[PDB]
Order: structure tokens, then C-alpha cells, then sequence
């Protein structure tokens, strides 16, 4: 049934991991016509992180591997619109590009590994 | 006609040039190899020279001269055409970053190019019935090798001019006569 969620009962068997999730609120300029985003109140969420496992390529005598991650969560996660998306970090900052069945009961994810986290208990 | 002999002479000259270059620049060892092998074969790790023939240009109207055979009473018509051949020379060498003594594949290609442009080599080749024109460009290109380890494949073009002959038969005349009317 597309009523009561299936991910909630699924997490009662397989077992999950813990990530920190922060959402996007608004955006401003930096007198260069470049947008800088604002995020607020990074809370704690339980989700399942999956495997897609990248290969690398070349632009010209450079390698530039793209780091990717798949995440399952029961939350309404937005990846792109006229506003900006949200962030997460299992160990380093990450940002995703997709949608899923949020308006019924659960969604699905992606993620590209941004460089690092700040530190001081992994802020 | 007159192609396989040209390749043999060119191979001998390339071997001599590689001997000179090895004494000059201290290579490990060298090999001279023709491209487009007619049989499935594998490339060699040694510093290598590859050559190939691209196209020909007749360069001028044919010239005919007549040689007479008295016994058979026939003219042997010899036609000579002076053509130009374009050969492409390329080299291959893999750089080892940790060795302090450095030699590049472009160095090998440049030395081979300079050897063939010297006046001494032209004078020596003149007895082999061909000559070389000027070479105007050398370029570097990047391959990918074994899925990594980028590599360079320098190349350049060389022009070789010679004469080629064909032989044919023709009748001969030995007397003339006429009539005068008014």
C-alpha cells in the first residue's frame, strides 16, 4: 500500500547509519554577482547509505575522479529548483541531485563528495 | 616499380642514424620498425622508430628517349618519370620519472630529423640515387598507453625524390620517299 511507509519498517531489520542534515533557506550576493548560500540548524537524521562506485576520466593529462554516494532516507529532500539544495556529511560534506516519492512517504538520494568537513567534532 | 629497394635503403640509413644517435645521447637500445605490419604483431618496449609511405606525386611530364636494337630492328622506348614520395617518421619512448638522466622522444625525433638534413648525409645518399627536400614541422601528440601513463608520439614528414623507369617496344623506319606535284 502507498499509505504507511515501507522504509520505516525496512529500517527495523537491515540497520542504518547516522548523518547530519542541514537545509537551504535563502541566498545573497557578494558584489561579484556570485551567489552565496545560507544553511540553518543542522539536525540529525537516520538513513541508509548505498554504493555506486565511480571510475575516473581525463580532461587533458588530468584525472578528476568524481565521488558519488547513494542514500535512502524518509525525508523530503530537494536537490534543485529556483532555490538551492541541502547538504550532509557521513565524513565529508556532500550534495545530491535527484528527487523521489516524498509526498507519499519516503525518498531516495545521491551525493558528490565535497572536499572536507571543518573539524572540531566534525562540524 | 622501384619501391622495395627504396625501403631497404631507407632502413639501412635509419639504422645508421640510430647508431649515431645512440652514441650521441646514450640510449639503452633501439629498434627500427615499419608501420602497417602485414601480420599480427606487438609493439616493443625499446626506443623505436616507425616509418610509413603516404602518397606520391609525378612531378612533371614524362620524358621519352629512344634506344635502337640493330639485330631485331626495333626501337626500345624508355620513359622516365621523376616522382616524389612522402614518408612519415615517428618515434616512441616512455619516460621514467625517477631516473636522473633524462632523454625525450622529441629529442630522438629531432636528432633523426637533423641527421637527414645535414649536407654530409645528403652527399653520401646522392650515390644511392635519391635526395631529400626540406622538413618544416615536428609535432608532439599524447596517447593513453595502458589506460594510464600518458605518452608522447612525436612525428614529422620527409620527402624523397628519385627516378623510375618503364620499358616498351616500337617499330623503326630505314628509308624515305616522296612525290612532287604542281
Amino acid at each position: 500500500i502507498p499509505g504507511a511507509n515501507l522504509l520505516r519498517m525496512a529500517f527495523g531489520v537491515i540497520g542504518t547509519q547516522i548523518v547530519r542534515y542541514r537545509k537551504f533557506e535563502q541566498r545573497v550576493k557578494n558584489d561579484q554577482a556570485q551567489y552565496v548560500s545560507m544553511f540553518g540548524e543542522p539536525f540529525d537524521l537516520a538513513a541508509s547509505v548505498q554504493r555506486v562506485r565511480r571510475d575516473q576520466y581525463a580532461q587533458f593529462n588530468l584525472e578528476f575522479q568524481r565521488n558519488y554516494v547513494m542514500i535512502f532516507a524518509n525525508f523530503d529532500m530537494v536537490d534543485l529548483d529556483r532555490n538551492m539544495a541541502g547538504d550532509q556529511f557521513l565524513w565529508t560534506g556532500r550534495v545530491f541531485q535527484l528527487e523521489s516519492q516524498g509526498s507519499w512517504f519516503y525518498q531516495d538520494g545521491w551525493g558528490v563528495c565535497l572536499a572536507v568537513d571543518i573539524g572540531a567534532a566534525k562540524a | 616499380m622501384f619501391d622495395g629497394e627504396l625501403i631497404a635503403k631507407l632502413v639501412v640509413e635509419l639504422n645508421a642514424a640510430m647508431t649515431s644517435a645512440q652514441e650521441a645521447l646514450q640510449f639503452p637500445d633501439f629498434e627500427v620498425v615499419q608501420k602497417a605490419q602485414p601480420t599480427q604483431q606487438g609493439t616493443s618496449t625499446r626506443p623505436t622508430i616507425f616509418f610509413q609511405k603516404l602518397f606520391d606525386i609525378p612531378r612533371g611530364w614524362p620524358a621519352t628517349d629512344w634506344h635502337l636494337d640493330n639485330t631485331a630492328r626495333k626501337y626500345v622506348e624508355i620513359t622516365r618519370q621523376h616522382v616524389e614520395t612522402t614518408f612519415q617518421i615517428s618515434s616512441l619512448h616512455w619516460q621514467n620519472p625517477e631516473i636522473t638522466h633524462v632523454v625525450t622522444a622529441s629529442d630522438i625525433a629531432n636528432y633523426v630529423r637533423a641527421y637527414f638534413q645535414a649536407r654530409s648525409t645528403i652527399e653520401r645518399v646522392k650515390e644511392l640515387d635519391f635526395l631529400i627536400l626540406r622538413v618544416s614541422q615536428i609535432s608532439n601528440e599524447a596517447f593513453e598507453n595502458d589506460n594510464h601513463q600518458f605518452e608522447f608520439h612525436p612525428s614529422f614528414d620527409m620527402v624523397v625524390t628519385y627516378n623510375q623507369y618503364i620499358r616498351l617496344y616500337e617499330n623503326a623506319a630505314y628509308s624515305a620517299d616522296g612525290v612532287l606535284i604542281g
